[PDB]
RNA sequence: CUUUAAUGUUUGAUGUUCUAACGUUGACCCGUAAUCCGGGUUGCGGACAGUGUCUGGUGGGUAGUUUGACUGGGGCGGUCU
RNA sequence: GUUUAUUAAAAACACAGCACUGUGCAAACACGAAAGUGGACGUAUACGGUGUGACGCCUGCCCGGUGCCGGAAGGUUAAUU
RNA sequence: AGGACCGAACCGACUAAUGUUGAAAAAUUAGCGGAUGACUUGUGGCUGGGGGUGAAAGGCCAAUCAAACCGGGAGAUAGCU
RNA sequence: CGCGGGGUGGAGCAGCCUGGUAGCUCGUCGGGCUCAUAACCCGAAGAUCGUCGGUUCAAAUCCGGCCCCCGCAACCA
């Protein structure tokens, strides 16, 4: 559920808040909770590094899980939770093997469904599989970057990165933005997507709001000095030349690579 | 690189070596597993007056990757002891990277890291097909059969 | 405005300490300077 | 670390001279393989910290008086 | 001699390919009821990302320096034998 | 909301939205010799950075040049044999 | 109910009269705006000078900021006073 | 910054290689045709053949500078 208002106060005109049938009062207990040490974008070396991050009320929320992987047993539901930071809901999940956690939602979970993790028998939705058994015309979620690790794509409220083949040792699976990856085949991964797809009618219209959610506001590039943007700084905002990063490259392109191990699985790019 | 390399399979086809490398086959494939001498250039002579009573000693100590060439190419049908999640599946929050590991706290140490897999190997009971390193540069397909453990 | 000085002495002791800086090449230079010049004090800070 | 456990050596004094004739420091480094090596008697691995060239003259001398000096000093973790 | 296959022979390039170097914020046990670290085993990438040496493209993101006299003071201008 | 403390409190700056782009997670990115850590334990409905600034109606022509993205038939080319 | 409002304590400072070798290195009287919120804010902790940090003014770093300090190079050098 | 093919009357082509020889289609001007406009046909002017020079009895063409399209140099221990 959503709740979307209607101009009724300032500052509340367009602001929507994700709701939950399943409720709770305040904080739950230590079990499912663990201090989380985060730290508005400051590092170990004692300054703020990730710039325009942070502020507002202080967080502390679970670590959850996005391994998934299990024995195949059912499972109860207790309540229904959103995250603060990631945009999908999240179960409590009380699995019969006595387990106790918090799960990411895939294509289907209830009060009486169970996940698997076998290499043919999650050929149903919403069960963890190998990436072998779903098809060149089937979405996916969950997908970990080597077996056993748990996923790192498509993690999001309705996000999917679906598979174009699956024959060979590899499983090739096209991306969100206009790149193309190879995932090795015994991987795993679910087929569909991760709940709370209806998400995108969430408009927001409260500043404050991204504030606590710890982004902090980012400025014009030409109220910047020129050590921040170098097309910036003067008298009556200056144009003539197109903005800028002040990483010495552009901002409506130059790739980049730091590390260059994440071009390894890529086979293709983004283009224009 | 001046060394005296000493292996018969894969790509040597010498049993020494006296003038100087571009390629360190040392500390490569040769000495994880014993099977090399080294060089100063102060001996190659002596190595070669050394070799006439040593290389007929010697011959099986460069036989370590002969034996895993020739005993895994051959028709095999692998027994293996594998387990089974409670999904009856051997893949229950298993999947393939525990399938395999068991050697943990008992055993000796084996000679495996790696395998490409192009088919799904370790399902459940009975035979199966297992495409593998017969030898550690050549990949062809061996037979498996699992039981119950 | 605003109180423009505060009177906390801990932030001083955990700034400026002897053990803490002891430990350290560049505070160990500090304790050096200062005791050779011959000063009744190394750290102002107890 | 570019200091070799087989021979001794410091990240040198280095200057341009070479693209615009005017001597301008941008120092020369070792490149550091941290490299593994094979212990048969103990069935492991052991890693010894070798740079370029030095790699070269543990090939040269033998990897074996090397390795059992670190046995000599003991594994340490 | 040239091109040049078969192929003997040294070295440079290539295609496809392997795990055996190398990596491992893959995973499991173990020192160890230490999130470090390391090896063992086993999953996955791989003779590559990497990094040194060299060197080509890009790049004021950054740092040290450099940017005329003459002249009815003279900026600019014009001129300089 | 923020505003040059002890000149400007605004017609500058912010925000949801809107367009553009980098980035597939060991992320781009930041800082640190690098290990490293924040980003985020979040993960393209997310995160950096750009111009513009809720909301109704919109944005016609076009890449000369500037940086950048991507593709191909293929001649040579440092480094090096 | 409300990033609605009028408003103390609690926080700020648009205007106006004064102060301007003051009571005070912007404070007073009085109009004025936040105060259930992107608010007010104590303790403990952390980044050190062209470096941080900045809802950005090229602001703020000990009633000081468009560039904090000392011990050495150092008798810095000055087509110069 | 070099070697070679290309650069047409006001507009667009044909000719183009040891080469000279200006020819076709439009716009124009006289003629022709339609009741007339119109396009269309014959003839005529226009010729700076990208711009400058050089070689040759003769340069649009070959040769050297430059601006522009394309093939090659796009790099040097």
């Amino acid at each position: 559920a959503v709740v979307k208002c209607k101009p009724t106060s300032p500052g509340r005109r367009h602001v929507v808040k994700v709701v939950n049938p399943e409720l709770h009062k305040g904080k739950p207990f230590a079990p499912l909770l663990e201090k989380n040490s985060k730290s508005g974008g400051r590092n170990n070396n004692g300054r703020i590094t990730t710039r325009h991050i942070g502020g507002g009320h202080k967080q502390a929320y679970r670590i959850v899980d996005f391994k998934r992987n299990k024995d195949g047993i059912p499972a109860v539901v207790e309540r229904l939770e959103y995250d603060p930071n990631r945009s999908a809901n999240i179960a409590l999940v009380l699995y019969k093997d006595g387990e106790r956690r918090y799960i990411l939602a895939p294509k289907g979970l209830k009060a009486g469904d169970q996940i698997q993790s076998g290499v043919d028998a999650a050929i149903k939705p919403g069960n963890t599989l190998p990436m072998r058994n779903i098809p060149v015309g089937s979405t996916v979620h969950n997908v970990e970057m080597k077996p056993g690790k748990g996923g790192q794509l498509a993690r999001s409220a309705g996000t999917y990165v679906q598979i174009v083949a699956r024959d060979g040792a590899y499983v090739t699976l096209r991306l969100r933005s206009g790149e193309m990856r190879k995932v090795e085949a015994d991987c795993r991964a679910t087929l569909g997507e991760v709940g709370n797809a209806e998400h995108m009618l969430r408009v927001l219209g409260k500043a404050g709001a991204a504030r606590w959610r710890g982004v902090r506001p980012t400025v014009r590039g030409t109220a910047m000095n020129p050590v921040d943007h170098p097309h910036g700084g003067g008298e009556g905002r200056n144009f003539g030349k197109h903005p800028v990063t002040p990483w010495g490259v552009q901002t409506k392109g130059k790739k980049t690579r730091s590390n260059k191990r994440t071009d390894k699985f890529i086979v293709r790019r983004r283009s224009k | 690189m001046q060394v005296i390399l000493l292996d018969k399979v894969a790509n040597l086809g010498s049993l020494g070596d006296q003038v100087n490398v571009k390629a360190g086959y040392a500390r490569n494939f040769l000495v994880p597993q014993g099977k090399a001498v080294p060089a100063t250039k102060k001996n190659i002579e002596f190595f070669e007056a050394r070799r006439a009573e040593l290389e007929a000693k010697l011959a099986e100590v460069l036989a370590a990757a002969n034996a895993r060439a020739e005993k895994i190419n051959a028709l095999e049908t692998v027994t293996i002891a594998s387990k089974a999640g409670d999904e009856g599946k051997l893949f229950g929050s298993i999947g393939t990277r525990d399938i395999a590991d068991a050697v943990t706290a008992a055993g000796v140490e084996v000679a495996k890291s790696e395998v490409r897999l192009p088919n799904g190997v370790l399902r459940t009971t009975g035979e199966h097909e297992v495409s593998f390193q017969v030898h550690s540069e050549v990949f062809a397909k061996v037979i498996v059969n699992v039981v119950a453990e | 405005m605003k109180r423009t000085f505060q009177p906390s002495v801990l932030k001083r002791n955990r700034s400026h300490g002897f053990r803490a800086r002891m430990a350290t090449k560049n505070g160990r230079q500090v304790l050096a300077r200062r005791r050779a010049k011959g000063r009744a004090r190394l750290t102002v800070s107890k | 670390s570019r200091v070799c456990q087989v021979t001794g050596k410091r990240p040198v004094t280095g200057n341009n001279r070479s693209h615009a004739l005017n001597a301008t420091k941008r120092r020369f480094l070792p490149n550091l393989h941290s490299h593994r090596f094979w212990v048969e008697s103990e069935k492991r691995f052991v890693t010894l910290r070798v740079s370029a060239k030095g790699m070269r003259v543990i090939d040269k001398k033998g990897i074996d008086t090397v390795l059992a000096e670190l046995r000599a000093r003991g594994e340490k973790y």
